[PDB]
């Protein structure tokens, strides 16, 4: 929720690109999707987030014993600009009634 | 060495995906990209209601050959059992989703009938069609696979 | 860096092919003087020469970025617009400063404006 | 794909004092089944009416097409009716019997 | 312990090279080819051959519909759901940036007066 | 010289005046290639097709026998840049040669060929226009004549395949009323 | 949801008095019943509309009487009763005359004034019932403005200065609309809201408020619970803590459900924020309440609890340490075992606590906290980073902490993770970061911090440059420039000029920054002047309206430094050069120019002015017509200095 | 309605766009048009009220623009009636074009 | 024309410059509050 | 469920470039000037700042 | 809406901002600054350190009482830091 | 045609495929993409109102026949300036007639 208001202070003030805080990283593909719905699974979140790129490999944290999702996934794309696009875009999204959160790692 | 790990994974659709993306229940047969209502396609044809192309429906109860009503088709309609389905049908053999009729665009505004894979099937001119493909309908064609309490006919508006 | 000016294909080739002592003319500014002042064109020139003197081929990467970028026979350097010139100038300054600081083990974000101007322009 | 403020109730005005509920039901009956309709019989509220439908989207198509629609010489005022305001004239009660029923019949 | 420590360590190579951006790495690779062009092509102009064919033409990939424009112009993956799920910040961010371009011009129009 | 040409041409109303201004100056003749190369480039490079710059190239031909030659050459010089030029300026050219060729400054064409073998999709459009203009003047009948006496081959043949490419391609252009005889030949 | 079918008593519940239900037929009603089936059926059937050409009464109503300022197309629903012109025949005439509201809402400012008074003096007359009945719908309106809202708030205040015993039935019926004012983006809206709830609670009785507001504690939505908590905060500020204590102390021990205790604890907090410094007397009892939630099985209650301890201690600034006493030993233990937000919350509490302990006990305890504090720098949570940030301020700003330990353990990770472009773009993180860095400078010294952050003056983005710039400003403000060595000082002056040469917005931070830097450096700055003032003149041209005023002000604040070092040529420069700009047509520039002249007058004296006053003053005289403000200000000021 | 009113108001604003100090009456016109932007529904209702009622208007000023050959009449109206009439005009032309009132042979036409 | 008609608010620009909605999806439950 | 529409219609990058309505250009006053659409040079056209330094991008992309 | 807090007067010095700088608090006047202002840290604390006694900005100076309020002894009442209600 | 191909491809059209014709055509095709386009779609008869502005407004409009908002800008003179400066001998030669060397500006590239 705080993200979208940082993008609004970044757009409103005329930040103009490379000083963007996605340049904070430059080293990292893997993204963090928290607040995810428990019914979701690999193939699903792959099908929704391959929109903005091609996701190479994602490890979604699912509790070892019960074997169900703890509610979040660390994902890895083939492209960084896909990550920048995904954090800056796909965030604040409704899924199954609950708004997911995304951010770098 | 029967089951190494008890959980593993899926890589499969989720019920809330297909659910939320189609709801009246969740439905099947989301309209294709082409679908457009017939009247506006008669507007691009430059046709007032006199010379316009409107598909009217005709009913005959399969046992007794007329109108319980008359139905206009003028982008798609959901033929089902009755509430979800828009084109409700009193037929007790129709699955909760029986079939759909979508007008599509090919080369023109053309009517199409598509079976949803209803358990019994559906007969076209007393000749059934296999599931999961759009089948163009031509005027005067008939709809009811073998459970058939009714009949249907299609007419363009002319004369 | 008037020496590195002969690293250009055209000049070195011409000289190596030359069978007799002869005086030849060139215009290093091309058509630049149409849109810009003399002296500024002089700064662009020094940038180009020095940059050819340090990394050579990589300066050629800057000057030949896209194969859709062309150079005309009448001209020594490719045809570019003013926006393009400012960009390639920044890139050349980057080449010179980066390598200087890489040799002298200096963090080159810490150098001054006076220092940078000196380093680019000549001996400090 | 709807604005939240609109509700199943529509306030309708610019009505004649002679107007018949036959015309009312007929005209308004295009968009959907009527939940019901009230009409002011009182000195100030005469000329006004409230329409309520089994579904909101009914009312949405209504105010869409019925916007400034005509009757007699008049162009009716068609607005989405508010909520809350004067309510507590009635009470919250009589929940016990019905809730006891749903707790009885289905047993849940 | 050689093959095992090379499973974990060569996995440090694998997931290390994978981590950053496999898409990013190839683009970097292309630059390396560019250096090769420099060795033979010191100062290319016009008709020289790469330019020739160059102007002589002017692994599942997703099929259906269209993918809305992405600042960086990336086609979606193979099995992508085929549905736009977004905050719309791209468009609006995309639209707003365009609006500014109009603004710089109508800013100018002011100047002559 | 190249700059003086531009200034003389941008200065003058009419097409007549620029030639007078240009001839008057009595600039050196051999250059009478590049000059004309100048005019063909200067307007074609110029944003949209204008009647003036095309007329000028032609008159400059009738006045001296060489100027005509200088042009036909410059039309040849196109082959190299038939692909290369961007897809606007073909819109200036196709017509722009259309107006030298309707008014007789045709057989110089023949050099141009129809093949999937080598034709630039550039060149495809180039020639495409050229006919959709020149037609609009001669009106597809006088064009019937000019062709029928032309003996244009690389365009009009062997190669029944290339007769599908030809004839089809002139169904695509749309004229395709001068493709008849070739249709018969297919049969 | 809201589409659930309804009943005839529920139907009679919504609409107001005086309407009838109609069947026209039983048959048209059967059409309405088939309508559902026929919404599908008859929409699939023959239908169309057409018009014929034929020659052609038109009634309508605005609000006429004499004037009646205009009605928005929606507000008709509220004000329809005013539209009908039936007049002059009891209560119905009081509601009818009460439409003076409409005059308050929309109209000319005078109509709003006079109307407002007229309704103030009629309070005792009309009574609270009719008013609120005719108001609360408006203040509840979905289309409500900003101004209109605020004005209805005003009328509610002014009528609630009078009505006292009367409002008792309406108290809840008020608060329901008003509590949303407490949580708002606008500040003035919040201080207003707190004010009017203060007037309401004090206006009504304690038992009225209490007995009123209970059922909102267990309400399903947490929204009402929260804003209700702030409500109890306001009413508790009104009627005092001890009066309301037994209520709370009863609440936090409620054994029904946790949500209640969560609410009541939040109430403890918002009392801590609101009352603040004045909590002090009852601090002990309050703690004794809250302590039992730290060990509770539910999580929220624990989190919000410890948070409330935090707020307490922060308003408890140092005193009452032993009152928090029994709270500690669990907290420290929890510090070990927690993952996630609750952990950070504990760190918040303990953080505000440590300044209140003894440097011996807090020695040990602090040294324990430092470990986790280190480890936890790296979490992506921004709540985390806020907390641990302010913590680092309090823990490491302690007099009982050793420099070298901070210098080694802390500073490198601190500048690594914390100084990044995620932070600075945010507001609170910006400020708090500034403060914490300032304090670390206050301990470890100057040259360290500055020396590490100088290189960032030259960074691309503005806001970041602004951040390090104001940081350097405050630092050199407190510690003094004496500690700074030579080379780092070169990087300083160059940094400050460079950053100052690119200004996207107009703001003081860069300017006050520069001035403080120079005045702090003293005459160590002298070798740098010609570069400065060269930049000052060249910038003193540039493109006008943006930077002229700014370079001018730069001169103004650099006057004394350009004086005491005895560079006279520079005073000639600034004197006649600035003298020349007095013909500048842009006021916002000219003002800054005159200001600069002013500051130059306060350094070099009268008879030594390079532009002798005979020149200057009459050249100033005509400017007094100049209208726009800053000019008049600085001008009159300077005419004052010289005239005096 | 908002569309039309907006267009007409812009049109009126276009005569004064260069905007020297103008004069008193013109000042009234700018201030009143500016008013119309802030509270449009007010302006629309006032306008429709005029159109339904007032049959008597105020006096129009007249002056002659000099083309040195034939003079051109020039009329001056009070701002209120100018906004009213303006909206009346945008509306009339809009309905007219929608209904295909004017046959094609009348050609000071928008298309060409 | 029909092609330009295929190519077929500013008051909602200037009017929205007056006041604002200002609010999130969390706060709009205000609209669901009935009177007492 | 795809989100589908008839036809395609148009993209976005352009679909909102030039101002709106605005109307021509004054009654036709002499004082206006306004003949040229873009400025002469790129001095003020090319950038807000002709010069910014840094090696940040340099030492980042360097490797 | 705006009235004194009147908590007990402490030893903390008053702080006025740019705006209020010259004003004697109660008499609203600039004349004869003589004695000094005292308010409780309950009124002046934290974000109120060096805060204006009135508007809520940073104090650039210290308020001085007039001689008028001196002889009438009003400066000895509760802390004159205005609280909005 | 570009619309039809876009329809059959289902992919909407970008800027580039229209970059060719961007400034061309009597309606000046780019005028479709005006931001305010909605409002202007509801404006009619503009061309005749311009004809009768001569009576409402004192000043004389030469541009009466067209309007840039409906018809776009029908000319671009940007070249004329460049060619003008070229014909005079370039920037420097012109400046040789001026005081410029007096101002002691390093260059004219920044003259504003
Ligand atoms: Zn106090
Ligand atoms: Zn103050
Ligand atoms: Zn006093």
């Amino acid at each position: 929720k705080l993200i979208n208001e940082l993008n609004e202070r970044e757009v409103q003030l005329g930040v103009a690109d490379k000083v963007s805080w996605h340049s904070e990283y430059k080293d990292s593909a893997w993204i963090f999707l928290g607040g995810l719905p428990y019914e979701l699974t690999e193939g699903d979140i792959i099908c929704v987030f391959s929109q903005y790129g091609e996701i190479v490999n994602i490890n979604l944290v699912r509790d070892k014993k019960t074997g169900k999702s703890k509610g979040f996934c660390f994902l890895c794309y083939e492209d960084q600009r896909s990550t920048i696009l995904a954090v800056d875009n796909f965030n604040g999204i409704k899924i199954k009634g609950r708004t997911i959160r995304v951010d770098h790692v | 060495n029967l089951q190494a790990q008890e959980e593993e994974r899926e890589f499969y659709n989720a019920r809330r995906r297909e659910h939320r993306q189609r709801n009246d229940p969740g439905g099947n047969n989301k309209e294709k990209e082409v679908p457009a209502k017939e009247k506006p396609s008669f507007e691009l044809s430059g046709a007032l209601l006199e010379d316009t192309n409107t598909f009217r429906g005709v009913v005959i109860k399969y046992s007794e050959p007329k109108r319980w009503r008359l139905y206009p088709f003028k982008s798609a309609y959901l033929l089902g059992r009755h509430p979800i389905d828009h084109p409700s049908c009193s037929k007790q053999h129709a699955v909760f989703q029986y079939r759909l009729v979508e007008y599509t665009r090919a080369d023109r505004v053309k009517p199409y009938i598509i079976d949803l894979g209803s358990g019994n099937g559906t007969f076209l001119n007393n000749k059934r069609i296999e599931p999961q493909r759009y089948y163009e309908l031509k005027e005067k064609d008939v709809l009811k696979e073998i459970d058939d309490e009714d009949e249907e006919e299609e007419e363009e508006v002319s004369d | 860096p008037f020496q590195a000016c002969l690293k250009v294909e055209k000049f070195g080739d011409l000289i190596l092919k030359a069978t007799e002592p002869q005086m030849v003319l060139f215009n290093l500014y091309d058509d630049w003087l149409k849109t810009i002042s003399s002296y500024t064109a002089f700064s662009r020139l020094i940038l180009i020469l020095r940059a050819l003197h340090v990394n050579n081929d990589r300066a050629k990467v800057i000057l030949k970025p896209d194969k859709t970028t062309i150079t005309e026979p009448h001209h020594i350097w490719p045809t570019l617009t003013d926006e393009e010139w400012i960009k390639v100038e920044v890139q050349l300054k980057d080449l010179i400063l980066a390598d200087y600081g890489k040799k002298n083990n200096v963090n080159v974000a810490s150098l001054t404006q006076s220092e940078i101007r000196d380093i680019i322009l000549g001996m400090e | 794909r709807l604005p939240p403020e609109v509700n199943r109730i529509l306030y309708i005005r610019n009505l004649p004092y002679k107007i018949t509920a036959e015309e009312m039901y007929d005209i308004f009956g295009k968009y959907g089944p009527i939940r019901q309709i009230r009409v002011g019989n009182t000195p100030e509220t005469r000329g006004t009416a409230y329409v309520v439908y089994e579904d909101i989207f009914d009312a949405k198509n209504a105010c869409d097409h019925l916007s400034g629609f005509n009757v007699c010489n008049r162009y009716l005022v068609v607005l989405y009716y508010n909520a809350n305001r004067a309510f507590q004239k009635m009470d919250t009660k009589k929940k016990e019997e019905q809730l006891k029923l749903l707790k009885e019949k289905y047993g849940i | 312990q050689r093959r095992k420590a090379e499973k974990d360590s060569e996995r440090d190579e694998l997931y290390a090279q994978w981590g950053k951006g496999l898409a990013q790495s190839r683009q970097q690779q292309q630059n390396v080819e560019d250096a090769m062009k420099e060795m033979q092509k010191p100062l290319a102009r016009y008709i020289d051959d790469e330019d020739l064919d160059r102007m002589l033409r002017e692994r599942p990939r997703y099929s259906g519909p269209a993918p809305p424009p992405n600042r960086f112009n990336i086609w979606p993956g193979y099995r992508w759901d085929g549905v736009d799920r977004s905050n719309g910040f791209e468009q609006k961010r995309f639209a707003r940036l365009a609006s500014k371009k109009a603004v710089e011009e109508l800013a100018y129009k002011w100047s002559v007066e | 010289f190249r700059r003086t040409i531009y200034l003389a041409i941008q200065s003058s109303l009419d097409f007549e005046e620029c030639a007078h201004k240009l001839l008057k100056m009595e600039f050196p003749e051999s250059q009478t290639k590049e000059l004309c190369n100048m005019i063909l480039d200067c307007c074609a490079q110029q944003r949209t097709y204008e009647k003036f710059f095309g007329l000028l190239a032609g008159r400059f031909c009738m006045l001296k026998k060489e100027y005509m030659e200088s042009f036909e050459g410059i039309f040849k010089e196109q082959y190299d840049t038939i692909h290369r030029l961007e897809t606007n300026k073909l819109r200036n050219v196709a017509k722009m040669f259309a107006h030298l060729l309707y008014t007789d400054s045709w057989s110089v064409l023949e050099c141009i060929k129809l093949s999937e073998e080598t034709t630039t999709s550039s060149s495809r459009i180039f020639v495409k226009i050229f006919f959709q203009e020149l037609c609009e003047y001669m009106g597809l009948p006088k064009l019937n004549a000019r062709l029928k006496d032309e003996t244009l081959q690389p365009f009009f043949e062997d190669n029944p395949r290339n007769t599908r490419f030809a004839i089809n391609f002139f169904t695509s252009i749309g004229l395709g009323g001068l493709t008849d005889e070739l249709r018969e030949h297919l049969k | 949801e809201r589409n659930r079918p309804l009943s005839d008593e529920e139907l009679d519940a919504m609409f107001p008095e005086g309407y009838k239900v109609l069947p026209p037929p039983a048959g048209y009603v059967p059409i309405r019943t088939p309508a559902r089936k026929l919404t599908a059926t008859p929409t699939p059937l023959g239908g169309m509309t057409g018009f014929h050409m034929q020659t052609e009464m038109k009634s309508v109503n605005d609000q006429p009487s004499g004037n009646l300022p205009f009605l928005k197309p929606d507000d008709i629903q509220y004000f329809d009763k005013l539209l009908v012109d039936v007049d002059e025949s009891e209560e119905q005439k009081e509601r009818k005359i009460m439409k003076l509201l409409l005059k308050i809402k929309n109209g000319t400012p005078p109509m709003r004034k006079a109307a407002l008074r007229q309704i103030t003096d009629k309070a005792r007359e009309f009574g609270a019932g009719p008013l609120f009945n005719q108001i609360l719908p408006l203040l509840m309106s979905p289309t409500l403005e900003d101004q209109e809202r605020h004005l209805l708030v005003k009328v509610i205040d002014r009528i609630l200065y009078k009505l006292d015993d009367l409002v008792r039935p309406y108290v809840h019926k008020i608060l329901v609309v008003i509590e949303p004012l407490l949580i708002d983006e606008d500040y003035y809206a919040r201080v207003e809201g707190r004010e009017i709830i203060s007037n309401l609670a004090k206006a009504a009785g304690l038992a009225t408020m209490i007995s009123t507001m209970r059922p909102d504690i267990d309400n399903m939505d947490e929204y009402v619970r929260n804003t209700t908590a702030r409500a109890f905060a306001v009413v508790a500020s009104a009627l005092g803590i001890p009066s309301l204590l037994p209520f709370l102390k009863a609440v936090c021990k409620s054994k029904k459900s946790w949500q209640a205790r969560h609410t009541g604890i939040k109430i403890v907090q918002q009392i801590a924020i609101l009352m603040g410094c004045a909590i002090l007397p009852h601090l002990r009892s309050l703690v004794e309440i809250i302590e039992h939630g730290l060990v509770d099985e539910q999580q929220k209650v624990r989190t919000i609890s410890a948070l409330a301890i935090a707020a307490l201690a922060e308003a408890a600034t140092p005193y009452g340490i032993e009152s928090f006493d029994s709270v500690l030993k669990p907290l420290w233990k929890g510090i070990r075992q927690h993952r996630g937000k609750g952990l950070a919350a504990f760190l918040k509490a303990i953080g505000y606590l440590i300044p209140l302990m003894d440097a011996e006990y807090a020695n040990y305890y602090t040294r324990e906290v430092m470990l986790i504090l280190i480890r936890e720098f790296q979490s992506p949570d921004e709540e985390m980073k806020k907390i641990v940030l302010k913590v680092v301020k309090q823990c490491c700003g302690t007099d009982g902490v050793e420099a070298n330990y901070i210098k080694t353990e802390i500073l490198p990770p601190f500048f690594k993770h914390f100084w990044q472009h995620r932070m600075a773009l945010d507001r609170r993180n910006y400020r708090q970061l500034v403060d914490t860095t300032v304090e670390l400078a206050n301990k470890v010294g100057a040259a360290e911090i500055i020396s590490r952050i100088v290189d960032d003056l030259k960074d691309e983005a503005e806001q970041y440059r602004k951040m390090v710039m104001e940081t350097i400003e405050k630092i050199m403000g407190n510690l003094g420039a004496a500690d700074i060595d030579h080379k780092l000082e070169e990087q300083l002056i160059d940094g400050i000029l460079y950053a100052f040469q690119e200004q996207t917005t107009e703001d003081s931070v860069m300017l006050n920054g520069f001035g403080t830097v120079v005045n702090a450096l003293g005459k160590r700055v002298k070798p740098y002047l010609p570069q400065i003032c060269g930049t000052v003149l060249w910038r003193l041209n540039n493109k006008s309206a943006k930077v002229r005023q700014q370079a001018a002000d730069l001169i103004s604040r650099t006057a004394v430094v350009m004086k005491t070092c005895q560079e006279e040529k520079l005073m000639g420069h600034l004197g006649v050069v600035l003298y020349e700009y007095l013909g500048e047509e842009y006021p916002e520039v000219l003002g800054s120019i005159l200001g600069a002249l002013k500051a130059i007058v306060n350094v070099i004296g009268m008879h030594k002015m390079t532009p002798p006053i005979k020149d200057l003053l009459p050249r100033l005289t005509p400017i007094l017509k100049n209208r726009h403000e800053k000019v008049q200000e600085n001008c009159i000021d300077l005419v004052g200095r010289i005239a005096d | 309605d908002t569309k039309l009113l907006i267009l007409a108001l812009e049109r009126l604003k276009e005569a004064y766009s260069v905007k020297s100090r103008l004069n008193q009456s013109q000042r009234e016109e700018l201030g009143l048009i500016e008013q119309a932007y802030d509270n449009p529904h007010e302006a629309l209702s006032r306008i429709k009220r005029h159109l339904l009622t007032q049959r008597a208007f105020k006096e129009v000023g007249i002056e002659f623009m000099d083309l040195y050959s034939h003079l051109v009449p020039v009329y001056d109206v009070e701002p209120l009636e100018k906004i009213t009439d303006a909206y009346l005009d945008q509306y009339l032309w809009y309905e007219a074009d929608k209904r295909r009132l004017f046959p094609p042979w009348i050609k000071p036409a928008d298309t060409e | 024309p029909g092609y330009h008609a295929p190519v077929a608010d500013p008051f909602a620009e200037h009017r929205p410059p007056k006041i604002a909605d200002r609010e999130d999806e969390y706060k709009k439950h205000r609209r669901t509050m009935i009177i007492s | 469920n795809p989100r589908t529409s008839n036809e395609v219609q148009y993209d976005q990058r352009l679909f909102n470039q030039s101002k709106g309505m605005d109307s021509g250009f004054a009654g036709g006053e002499d004082e206006i000037y306004n003949v040229y659409d873009q400025a002469w040079r790129g001095g003020k056209d090319m950038a807000q700042s002709i010069y910014r330094p840094s090696k940040n991008l340099d030492k980042d992309m360097y490797g | 809406d705006l009235i004194f807090c009147r908590k007990q007067a402490g030893v903390a010095i008053g702080r006025l901002c740019e705006k209020c700088d010259g004003k004697c608090v109660i008499c609203d006047s600039y004349v004869r600054p003589c004695t000094l202002v005292r308010i409780c840290d309950e009124c002046n604390y934290g974000s109120y350190q060096g805060r204006c006694v009135i508007c809520g900005g940073p104090g650039v100076s210290d308020a001085y009482y007039c001689k008028e309020c001196t002889i009438q002894e009003k400066d000895r009442d509760g802390c004159p830091k205005i609280v909005n209600l | 045609l570009k619309r039809q191909e876009a329809i059959a491809q289902n992919r909407r059209l970008t800027l580039e495929d229209l970059e060719d014709s961007w400034d061309r055509g009597i309606p000046r095709i780019n005028t479709l993409f005006q931001k305010d386009r909605h409002t202007l779609a509801y404006d009619k008869g503009w061309r005749v109102r311009t004809d009768f502005k001569q009576y409402q407004v004192l000043k004389q409009n030469p541009f009466w026949w067209t309007h840039q908002r409906h018809d776009g800008k029908l000319w671009n003179l940007n070249n004329y300036r460049t060619d003008m400066i070229q014909a005079l001998g370039g920037v420097e030669g012109i400046l040789e007639h001026t005081l410029f060397k007096g101002t002691y500006f390093p260059t004219w590239e920044g003259l504003f």
